[PDB]
């Protein structure tokens, strides 16, 4: 009977010290703020021109965040966080042809805390060009999903990994993806 | 016309 | 890093039925991987998901200003922020982009496989249909499922399992709320 959903989805992490505030529709990030620049952070830049958001509140919400999690931690006798894997799939955005340009998504879910660091492999080589990302997107429970994006031109001859590294993981987790 | 996004203010838990 | 962690994570959740005639206010509070308690607009007051939110329920309901903040959340939050996003969130529509390709049995089966790429559509409800010479096969299609691309967009690969035979013509329909038609990509052998 659910039509759609609007979510709120706020953290707060240590030691990192590190929180993240973004507003999510039917699974997809509307905006996120930036915590280091005070900016909120559009999904698709359209957003803005129809809508606003003052960063403001979602840094109030955060020092409350901090201030939450300190009694929390305390609350609970001081345990930790049991850190769950995440699954990792890699896919296209569209099929693949030769010479066509193309995008490659990690997909990375059912995880927990939520931090990551994913580095994508042109032939076992890192590449940082055209790479995009969402933040930590919300769930129906405690877990989070993100995606992380590669536009690429498709080739025989070059082959893709996504490197994704989660305090869960006891090596570091390879997806790969070749033509055909 | 307000075109802006309403945040959820957040309270302070109970310290007990 | 091998240094312990502490998470605390919520979750402001505004559920719409029939626009917003009906809406579900949540307001979830986590711990770690722990829901502790939470604030259901149904129930009207905050009630403790487990032990660890107990202090939070009886001191949470004795903040009045807090609890009636929460209480109007429905209207002065969730229904508000529906309209601020509705031009480009419930009403975006992105047309779709149709593949079809034929493809090789894993392994040698009696039947290959003539695939559907429905990609690049909002929102997720779509209408994939195979034919075979006007007719709607309904037998022998297999569906990847409704895939998430995490971008404003959707994909969908829909398989039909058949032997190219005749001189057929096969034909892949589509329909979608951003298209007036159903679209249509014919292949032959
Ligand atoms: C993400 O990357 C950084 C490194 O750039 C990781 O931090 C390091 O973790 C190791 C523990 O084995 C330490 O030796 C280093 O001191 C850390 N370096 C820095 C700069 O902090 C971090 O752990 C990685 N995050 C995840 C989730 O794996
Ligand atoms: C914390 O320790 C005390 C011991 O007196 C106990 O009452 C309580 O169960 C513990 N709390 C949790 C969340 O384990
Ligand atoms: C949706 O809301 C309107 C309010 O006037 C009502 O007429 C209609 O019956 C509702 N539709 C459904 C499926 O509940
Ligand atoms: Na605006
Ligand atoms: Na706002
Ligand atoms: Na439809």
């Amino acid at each position: 009977k659910e039509e759609h959903v609007i979510i709120q989805a706020e953290f707060y992490l240590n030691p990192d010290q590190s929180g993240e505030f973004m507003f999510d529709f039917d699974g997809d990030e509307i905006f996120h703020v930036d915590m280091a620049k005070k900016e909120t952070v559009w999904r698709l830049e359209e957003f803005g021109r129809f809508a606003s958001f003052e960063a403001q509140g979602a840094l109030a919400n955060i020092a409350v965040d901090k201030a939450n999690l300190e009694i929390m931690t305390k609350r609970s006798n001081y345990t930790p966080i049991t850190n769950v894997p995440p699954e990792v799939t890699v896919l296209t955005n569209s099929p693949v042809e030769l010479r066509e340009p193309n995008v490659l998504i990690c997909f990375i879910d059912k995880f927990t805390p939520p931090v990551v660091n994913v580095t994508w492999l042109r032939n076992g080589k890192p590449v940082t060009t055209g790479v995009s990302e969402t933040v930590f997107l919300p769930r129906e429970d405690h877990l989070f999903r993100k995606f992380h994006y590669l536009p690429f031109l498709p080739s025989t001859e070059d082959v893709y990994d996504c490197r994704v590294e989660h305090w869960g993981l006891d090596e570091p987790l390879l997806k790969h993806w070749e033509f055909d | 016309v307000d075109r802006f996004y309403k945040t959820l203010r957040a309270e302070q838990a109970s310290q007990e | 890093d091998t240094r312990p962690r502490f998470l605390e994570y919520s979750t402001s959740e505004c559920h719409f039925f029939n626009g917003t005639e009906r809406v579900r206010f949540l307001d979830r509070y986590f711990y770690n991987q722990e829901e502790y308690v939470r604030f259901d607009s149904d129930v009207g007051e905050f009630r403790a998901v487990t032990e660890l939110g107990r202090p939070d329920e009886e001191y949470w309901n004795s903040q009045k200003d807090f609890l009636e903040d929460r209480r109007a959340a429905v209207d002065t939050y969730c229904r508000h922020n529906y309209g601020v996003g509705e031009s480009f969130t419930v009403q975006r529509r992105v047309h779709p982009k149709v593949t079809v390709y034929p493809s090789k049995t894993q392994p040698l089966q009696h039947h290959n496989l003539l695939v559907c790429s429905v990609s690049g559509f909002y929102p997720g409800s779509i209408e994939v249909r195979w034919f075979r010479n006007g007719q709607e096969e309904k037998t022998g299609v297999v569906s990847t499922g409704l895939i998430h691309n995490g971008d404003w967009t959707f994909q969908t690969l829909v398989m039909l399992e058949t032997v190219p035979r005749s001189g057929e013509v096969y034909t892949c329909q589509v329909e979608h709320p951003s298209v007036t038609s159903p679209l249509t990509v014919e292949w032959r052998a």
